[PDB]
Parts: C-alpha cells; structure tokens; sequence
C-alpha cells in the first residue's frame, strides 16, 4: 500500500486516536458551569454551553482513525 | 509548622534567622523561638565544635 | 484532617504495616523484597506528612476567577 | 541462598588447583558453561 | 525623602547582591575549566588519577558556596527605608567577596594544572599538590570574613 | 517545569478558543495537533533527559561520596556468547 | 561510577528507590507521566519478541532500561498528584473552605481564612494571583532541603 | 510623580527580563556550539559511541530554560505604577542569572572540548567526563536561586 | 500629555520593532555563510547528498521567520498616545529576540561546517548531527516565546 | 546634613575600607600561582627537595594579612555621622596598601619562581635567593607603616 | 548570476528611499519622524547581512 505502518500510517492513527479522549472531558467541562474557562474578568464569556464546537472538532478524528487503522490491520 | 503565631504574642520568627546569632552573640537568639533553647543552643554548638 | 497531632496517628498506622511486612515477605527473592517496599513507602508517606498546609500565617491568594459581574 | 543487599555481602574464596593435565579441555568445557569461575593470572611478566 | 534615606539607596544593595555572586562564579568557572582539560588529558595515560584528582573541582564549588553565603545574607537588610549608608556597606562587602573569590579562582586553576601535570609522573605527589592549594586558600576567606563583619555590624545605627 | 507547562497551555488553549464554526474548527484541529506535537516531543524528551542525569548527580556525588569508600575488581565468569558480522 | 571493595555494601536498593523518586519529584504533570508510561507498557508487553529482535541503535539503551521508566512514571504521577496539576488544571477533588464576600470586583486583594485544608495534597485556592506562587515556592523550597 | 515612583521606573524592570534571557542564550549557544563541533569531529573514527557523547549538549541546554523561567517570572510582575525598588531588584536578579549562565557556558564548553578527545581512545572515562563537567550546572543554577530569592521580596507594597 | 508618557515613547517602540529584525539577519547570514563555505567540497566529493545537505541552511533560515513575526506583531500595536511603559516593553522585546537569534546563528554556523564534512566518511552520522543542530533552534525559540507574551502584556496595562 | 558631615562621605569610607583587601589579595594570588608553578616544575625532577623551597609562597602570603589588618582596623571605626575629613583619608589609605601589596606580589611571584627553578642545579642558591625574596616582601611591609599613621591622624585631628 | 543577486539586493536601497523621501516636510508630527529611520536602518542592515553571506 502507498502508506503503511512503516509509511507512518500507524503514527497518524495514534496521533488521531488521543484527541477525543480529552475533547470529551473538555466538552463536559464546557457543558458544566465550572467557570474555569469563562468565569473570570479576562476570560472570554460566550457562555459555558460552547461544547458544540469542541464536539464537532472531535468528529473528524474518527474519520482518520477508522480509515488508517483498517490498512494496518490488513498488514498485521 | 506545629505552633501558630498569629494567636501568640510572639511573632513568627524568620524562616532562617538563627545563624548569625550563634556566633556574634554569646547566646542571644533575638528570635524567641523558645526561651530555654537560647542557653542550650550555644552549648550544643560547643560540644559539636570541640 | 485539621489537627497536626493527626500526623502521629497516621504515622503509626503506616509504621505498623512496615514492621509487619519486614517479617512477612514473599519467599521469592525474600531478602530484597522484604527491604525494598519498606523504603518505597517511607518517603511515600513522609513527604505526604508535610503537605499539611494548616497552621499557615501567610496570606491566601486573592481571587481571579468567579467574575462576579 | 543470596544476600539481603543491606548487610550481607558477597563472600568468596581462592584455591590452588591440582587438576590432571589430560582433562584440561574436558574440565574447560564443563566449567566454561556457567561456573562463576575466574583465574588469577600467574602467567605474568611473560611474552607470547 | 530625608537626606540620610534617599530614593536611590537600595540600588546599591540590589546591584551588590548580583555582583557578589558574579565575581565568584566567573572565577570558579575559569578555574574548573582550566583544571578539566588537564585532568582529562592526564587520566587517559595514567588510569588511576580520577579519584585522587577531585580537590580543585570541589574547591570551585566551595567558592560557589562562598558566593551564596554572603549574597543571601545581605538580602534581608534591603528595602526602601534604609539609609544610603546601608547601600554603601552592602556594596563594599559585595565587591570585597567577589574580587577575593576571583583572585582565588585565578590562582587555583593555574596551580592545579601545574600539580596535575606531574601527577602521572610522580605517583608520590598525591598530597603535595594540596600544599599550595590550601596555602592558596589563605586569602580564600578574608573577603568572606570581612563581608560578614561589615554586614552584621553596620546593619543598625540608622542615624 | 510548572512554569513552562503553564505558559504553553496559555499560549495554546487560549489561541484555540477562537470562536468560529466555518473556519475555526480547522484552526482548532491544527492547533490541537501542534499542541500534541510539542507536548510529546519538546516538553517531555529534553525535560526527562535532563532530569534523569540531574538525579544521577544527586545520587552519586551525595551517597557514593561516603558509601563506596573502596574499590573491588570485577568478576566475570568465562561463558559462551554469540558473535555476528563485524570487522 | 565504580565498584566497591570486598564486603563493602552495594547501593542496589538506594538505586531502586531514591533515583526514581528524585526523577518523579522533578516533574509530575499527570498527562506527561501517563504518556511516558504508555510507551513503557507497550515495550514491556512487546518484550516477548523485542527481546529477540534486533535493537536499533537508538533502541539499545532504551530496551536496556525498559523497566526503569515504569518506576519513573508510577512515582511521577503520585508526586504530581499532591500538586493537583493536569496541564495546569485542577477539578477540586476535595474541599478546603475559603472565605469570600457576597460580591467583589477584581483588582483587589481578597483574604480567605482557613478552616482546614485538603487532607491530601494542596487545595485549589493556590490557583490565584502571584500570592499563590510566592507561597508555594516558599513551601516547596523547604521540603526539598528536609528530604535531602 | 512622587519620589517613590518616577516616570521611568518600569524601564528597568522591562530591560531586566530581556537581559536575563539574552545573556543565558549567548552562554548556552557558545557552549553547545563549541562542544558539538568537537563531538562531531571526533565521532567519525568512533561512530559507535555517538549517543553516549551527546550528554554535554543536553546538559548545556538547561541554562536556556533557566533564563526562560526567570524571565517569565520577572515579566509576571511588570507595571508602571510599581516602586523603583521593584525596578532595580528585577535587573539585579536578571543580570546575576545571565552572567552566571555565561560563566557556566564557557566552563562547560572548555571542559567538553577536551572530554571527547579523552574518550576518543577508550570508553572507561565516560564517568570522568561527566564528573569533571558536572560541576558547572551548580554555578549556573546558583544565579537562579539568588534571582528567585530576590524577586520574592519584589511583591511587597510600594509605599 | 502627562509626566508619564512623553513624545519619545514611539521612539522606543520603533527602535524595538526595527531591532526585532536588525539582528536575526546577521545570525542567519553568518550561519548560511559558514555552512556554505564548507558544503562545497563535501558535495564535490560525493554529488549525491546535496539534497540531504540542505538541512543546515533551511534550519538556519527560520530564525529570519522568528524575527519577522516579532516585527509584525510589534508593528500591529504602534501609536503616539501610548504609555512610555509600552515603549520600554517593546524596546526590551526587540533586542531580546534579536541578538538571541544572533547567538543561535553563531552557534549553528560553526557546527554546520564540522557536521557536513563528517558525513563524507561516515554515512550514518547524518542522523547524529541533526540532533546537535536542533538545540540551536530550540535555543532560538525561547526569545520568540518570551517576546510574544511580553508584547501581549504590553497592551492590557495602559493608562493613556 | 552639614557641610562638614554630609551624607555621601560614607561612600568614600566604605570604598577605602573595602579597597585594601582587593588589590593586596589579587597580588597575593598572582604571586602564589606564579611561584607554585615553579615548585610543581621542580618537584618531579627533584622529589627529594620538596619541603625546603616553600619560602616564596609563604612570604608572598603575608601581604594578605597586612591588607586584612589595615582593612579591619579602618572598618571598626565605621559609622554614619562622620566628618568629610573622615571619609577623605580612608580611600587613600585603602588604595595605598592595595596597590603596594599588588606590586610586592608581582615581584615576589616572579622572582621566587625563577630562583626555585634555578636552584635545582646548585644547592647554595637557596640562601642566595632568601635575602632577595625577603626584601621583596619587606617592600610590601613599607606600605603598612604609612597606612598606620594615616589611620591614626584620620582622627587625631578631629574637629567636627 | 550572484552578481545580479547583489544588484537586486542593492535596488532595495532605492525602492524604499524614494518612498520615504516622497513623504518628508517642514512641519511633521514627531511620531512619523522615527518610523522612517527605523525602516531604513532595518533594510540597510538586512542588505548588509545578505551581502556578507
């Protein structure tokens, strides 16, 4: 295949995998009013309910992960 | 760390101030960490150095 | 919790486990296993024993979050 | 059958050997596998 | 403010603190650098001098500590209320210790290089090198002691 | 380490907080990727490499100074081993 | 560093314990320690074949001390636990209690009295202004000397 | 304004962090370059030991992070309404750290230059190299100690 | 006009903005020169690694980008009514980035020539020498990281 | 403040107090190294005569004592309200001893090294060089006496 | 071609100097009095470094 584990495909898979793991918790923090990101004089105040953007960001990571994992699994 | 000082009349002594006194003074501590300690600190020092 | 004499109480409990294990050690590499863990736990506790921030004279930090509009 | 790594150290010994000359290679095959064996080189101050 | 407590008085106190460690750190660095090349050159030839050449490298650290012991001591006497007299007494001690340490570091490196030069040729001379090294330490504390004398003494009598 | 971590967090997450759903999501993705690239590479490798050798200092020059007050010659029993391509 | 003379105690256990704790107290970010331990776990589980496969030039020493980084990290996470730092963040695990007025506008120093701090670790109250840092530095510079 | 706080008080604090980082940067750059040149020159005939010969540069790098941390710490306390005290103590700490780092960098470079040559023959004196060159970081770090000690007092009230 | 902000605050702002590039150029030039001077013979000996020999010059270039970004950020926030405090801040930041980059360039230049010739006999010293040269740019990045936050700080705390 | 007792006299007082130690110590260290190199050079050749030629360094080591005694004697009279006459003399007193000690240290350092290096050939050169080295150190002695009466009249003529 | 590289570098001294000369006058705000030399010095030093390399 044009890209394989030795072609750093596995590197891309591992890079993309570890994004949602923390985007989920940060989206939860946004959903909650922990005021550790917006509740300060200097912090931007667009409302804690801004977890939609981060949740949208987490979407694409599975796109890379599933596509690039199948080829390497075929390799193994 | 154990004994507080706000509730005590004696103010909290400096984190590290008990050094110069052991030499220039013959035992005068001036930090009042403990009264009896003043007359025994120099005694411990003189056993140590001898 | 809040009393600095609690340090002795929470020290004796760990020292009891330490002394108990010094006698009871797995027979596999016993003479080094019996001595490793007893040190893996010594400072493991001691440095925790000083984390107590009670009896603090210095001022506490002014607040920055909680905008309070 | 080992040390405690705190007070007990390694304790060992040396001897003078009186091995038969004919089994030199025979003894070497055996002790050369795992014998915890080292030699004090008496063959000193000598050239090849 | 009052003539005896001008506004720029603590400038001397602040600068002296840095200078006291600077003029010792440079000397220690130069001495240790000079000793390092010699020891590295020698050890390969004679394969036992590592352990018995540790003196100068630790004396460098002694000079480094000599810097801190005086530097920290002057810190707590500083402030916006002390007199210009305080700044003068602070800078005097700082320069004294710094320059004495610099002289010590300048001499120690050269003497250590000379001593280790013959180390591979005189296995007997494993203590005779320390002779001058310690005799070169006669001035190693004069600055320190005079600084301690000045600081703890003139730290009072504001008027 | 605490200060460098704090400053990297401040300069990464706050920048990533740009609110935009049409082009801001891709910017967040790129910032997220580079944040991992830096966290794994330069906020770990150099720090750990320095830390282990500083600990080696703190152990050796302190303990061994008065611990290994003597030297003993090594023991190495004669034993078989593999050999492979070389000069 | 050097061999010891006959019947001279070896510092095996000191190397097993102190050096890892030193490295742990060097830095304790939760994410960094966990990520570093991830590679250690991968290496130790793949040691089934790594033990026999050729070790790369950069992988020789790495494979040599695969079991060391495990201790490094397992102590790093604890050492950082008392610091309550996860990429400079804290969820306020425990409660300590701190006094604030009904309302307050920032830019003013606000005093909060203590009625009991965290039983384990330090409270989140030191996440504020420079006061928190200038207290934490003084607190920490002492325990290092004591432990040494 | 009042004698306590003239107009150009913050100038000194502003220049302090720049100088602090900059001197350390110069020292580290000099040391790392002068060491790496030798390492890469020597490894050609001893290429197997490249990795164990990299310790000097990773060592020298720490001065840069020292400078960075002290600079950010100083920058956190910048302002125009501050006390002139809090304008001078900052530069004092900054220049102390910078000059200490410079001295450490020169010492490390000088030692490392010959260290690799020493190791060019046999691998035993790896320990000797590290031991001789591992006495410069203490010098470089003493400046950091004194700087953080000084800047702590900075936070006190201007009045 | 007040006792705080005279008319020569923009003097300091402009001089700092100019300094942000006035130095990085020198370091980049020095590094490129000292690399190219030696690269020629090594390329002549083995006309196959020139592509692999681009790393030093390209890695030396990015200090120019470092200077450029700093200059542009400073230029974003230049005025005439600003507090002299901000002018001093910009003055500090400019030189701090500038001659830090100069030091990095000086460091990389001396080692590039040594590294290039080593490969001519040791093919796999390529991987080795890049590790050493990375530290130059690692050092250089610190000026940029401190200066960007210094510039950011220069904005909020204002009085006129 | 008053014209006879201003506030900046303590500057001169402190400089005079702290200047005596500096130059004398510098000269002492210079001589120490410049002579000990000779001892190190001769020891390997003559591992028999190694405790009979240490006179140069020790004699060079008394100037430091001299500078310290003068320094502390001046220092113990340190106070705020001092006449400008008080601050004037002390700087000269300190610098005189400092530079006199430096001058003595240079000569002793070079001459002792030369003599000890040359003595390995002929034995009796020892007693020959003793007199010249001791006179070189006596040169340093001559500064201290002058400093003495300088200090004494720093206050014997006290007016206001 | 390196000689024409040098010539193109030199052209910078004119392509910028003419612009600033276009905007000088008797009564000028001091704010717009230092920016010009700031730009000029930057260009000059950049050209110097490029030429040296």
């Amino acid at each position: 295949r044009p890209v394989v584990s030795t072609g750093k495909a596995w590197c891309c898979t591992v890079l993309s995998a570890f994004g949602v793991v923390i985007l989920s918790v940060i989206a939860h923090l946004f959903n909650t009013n922990h005021e550790s990101f917006v509740g300060s004089i200097n912090d931007p105040e667009d409302g804690p309910a801004v977890a939609h953007t981060v949740y949208l960001a987490a979407l694409v990571y599975l796109v890379f992960f599933v596509f690039c994992g199948f080829q390497v699994y075929l390799a193994r | 760390w154990a004994v507080d000082w706000v509730k005590d009349g004696k103010p909290a002594p400096g984190l590290l101030n008990m050094l110069i006194n052991m030499f220039l003074s013959p035992g005068t501590i001036d930090d009042e960490l403990y009264p009896h300690q003043a007359k025994v600190q120099v005694f411990l020092l003189l056993m140590a150095l001898v | 919790m809040s009393s600095f004499y609690t340090v002795v109480g929470v020290f004796i409990v760990v020292s009891a486990m330490s002394v108990l294990f010094w006698i009871m050690a797995p027979k596999n590499n016993q003479a080094v296993w019996r001595s490793t863990v007893i040190l893996t736990l010594a400072m493991m506790f001691l440095m925790w024993a000083i984390t107590f921030l009670c009896q603090l004279h210095p001022l506490v930090a002014p607040r920055r979050s909680d905008l309070r509009p | 059958e080992k040390e405690e790594a705190i007070f007990r150290s390694a304790e060992m010994a040396l001897v003078q050997f009186y091995i038969p000359q004919e089994i030199s290679r025979d003894s070497a095959y055996t002790l050369g596998q795992l014998g915890l064996v080292q030699f004090r080189d008496l063959n000193s101050k000598v050239r090849a | 403010m009052t003539e005896l407590c001008p506004v720029y008085a603590p400038f001397f106190g602040a600068i002296g603190c840095a200078s006291a460690i600077i003029f010792t750190s440079l000397g220690a660095a130069y001495g240790t650098a000079k000793s390092g090349v010699g020891i590295c050159a020698t050890c390969v030839l004679r394969p036992d001098l590592l352990f018995k050449n540790i003196v100068p490298v630790i004396m460098a650290g002694i000079i480094a500590i000599y810097g801190l012991v005086v530097s920290v001591l002057v810190c707590y006497s500083l402030g916006q209320k002390q007199a210009l007299y305080t700044g003068f007494i602070q800078l005097g001690a700082g320069l004294s210790v710094g320059l004495s340490g610099l002289a010590a570091g300048f001499a120690i490196g050269i003497v250590g290089d000379a001593g280790v030069r013959g180390s591979s040729q005189q296995p007997r001379l494993f203590v005779g090198m320390i002779l001058i090294l310690i005799f070169a330490e006669v001035l190693g504390l004069y600055g320190l002691i005079v600084a301690l004398l000045l600081n703890s003494r003139a730290t009072q009598d504001v008027v | 380490h605490a200060q460098l971590s704090s400053v990297l967090w401040t300069m990464t997450i706050q920048i990533a907080f740009g609110f935009r759903g049409f082009v801001g999501v891709f910017m967040t993705v790129a910032l997220f990727a580079m944040w991992f690239a830096l966290t794994c590479a330069v906020l770990v490798l150099m720090e750990g490499t320095s830390a282990m050798l500083h600990s080696l200092r703190l152990h050796w020059v302190e303990s061994m100074s008065k611990f290994f007050v003597g030297e003993g010659l090594p023991y190495e029993p004669f034993a078989f081993e593999y050999k492979d391509m070389e000069v | 560093y050097g061999i010891a003379q006959y019947r001279e105690i070896n510092a095996g256990l000191p190397t097993i314990v102190t050096f890892p704790f030193m490295f742990a107290i060097m830095f304790g970010d939760m994410g960094h320690g966990f990520l570093m331990t991830l590679a250690a776990l991968s290496l130790v589980l793949n040691e089934k074949k790594i033990n026999k496969m050729k070790r790369g030039e950069i992988f020789d020493m790495a494979f040599t001390g695969r079991y060391i980084i495990l201790l490094m990290g397992v102590f790093s996470m604890y050492t950082g636990f008392l610091y309550n730092d996860i990429f400079s963040k804290t969820m306020t695990i425990f409660k300590s209690g701190w006094k604030w007025p009904d309302h307050w506008k920032k830019g003013e120093s606000i005093t909060a009295t203590s009625v009991g701090t965290y039983p384990i670790g330090l409270d989140w109250a030191w996440h504020g202004t420079e006061n928190a840092l200038l207290f934490s530095n003084s607190y920490k510079m002492k325990l290092s000397i004591l432990m040494g």
